[PDB]
Order: structure tokens, then C-alpha cells, then sequence
């Protein structure tokens, strides 16, 4: 928490900016990898023109980082596509 | 004085499909190094080297 607060002062944070809900997300993180999560969350923040960074940018950077884990990089369009490719008996299946 | 110092390809993004999502990234790194000044007033800095 203090090298968050630390590598990210001179960053508009919004009011909804706490890293102690996020602690659990970035366990074995070192303060390079807290520094380059701050400038992601800029970069993302700045991305959908959000002004401030708002901790749904956060939460989307660290979800963002763990999909990419396993060979997952899709887009919006393409991951609803094929989410209706699907059908939906088993679908209900994965769901219970 | 072998390496190219060349200023133009001829191959453009639109060439280059099927992968839109690091076509993306990609452009997000090449207009923050072009708009260094815009960006870097918020804290934004470009990694110096992408694999």
C-alpha cells in the first residue's frame, strides 16, 4: 500500500481510488511491478478518455494482465461473438 | 554502413490483420512515443523495449 501510494502521488486518482481492497490482487508484486500497474491504469484511464483514474480502471488493468495469462487476448466484439456461438444447454451446464 | 536508415516500407496496419488486439497495444505505444507531451503530463511513460 505504501509503495502504491507512493508510485502513484503526482496521478489524478479518483474518489474511488483504494488500494487496500486490491492488496489480495498483487501478492509477490515488487514495486516495479506496483509502478508499471500505476501506469497501466493511467494508460487504460486514458484509453476510454476517463479523466481520473477510477479503481474499475485498476480492477480492469489486473483482469486485463491474468487473461492475458493464458493465451487470451480477444477484444470485446470478438469474446461476445463467440460467447453466442455457444448454445445454451451447455451452457447451463458450466453455470451449475 | 549496412543498416537501413529507412523512412518508408510501403506495408501498412491495414496489410496486417486477424490480431487487432496487439495491433492495438501496439498503436496505444507508438502514439504515446509520437505524443509524448500530452501523455507524459498525466505520468505516462512508453517501455523502451517490446519483444
Amino acid at each position: 500500500v505504501q509503495i502504491f501510494g507512493v508510485h502513484s502521488a503526482g496521478k489524478n486518482l479518483a474518489e474511488d481510488i483504494d488500494f487496500g481492497k486490491l492488496v489480495f490482487r498483487t501478492v509477490g508484486f515488487s514495486g516495479a511491478d506496483i509502478r508499471n500497474l500505476v501506469n497501466e491504469a493511467a494508460i487504460m484511464s486514458v484509453r476510454k478518455g476517463r479523466s481520473y483514474i477510477y479503481q474499475q480502471d485498476i480492477v480492469d488493468v489486473l483482469d486485463k494482465q491474468l487473461l492475458e495469462g493464458m493465451g487470451v487476448l480477444l477484444t470485446e466484439e470478438e469474446q461476445q461473438k463467440c460467447e453466442q456461438s455457444v448454445s445454451y444447454e451447455k451452457k447451463r451446464l458450466l453455470a451449475v | 554502413k549496412f543498416i537501413s536508415a529507412e523512412e518508408k516500407t510501403g506495408v501498412t496496419f491495414d496489410d496486417f490483420a486477424g490480431q487487432e488486439y496487439i495491433k492495438r497495444e501496439l498503436q496505444e505505444i507508438v502514439r504515446i512515443l509520437k505524443n509524448d507531451e500530452e501523455f507524459q503530463n498525466k505520468g505516462i511513460y512508453c517501455p523502451k523495449g517490446v519483444l
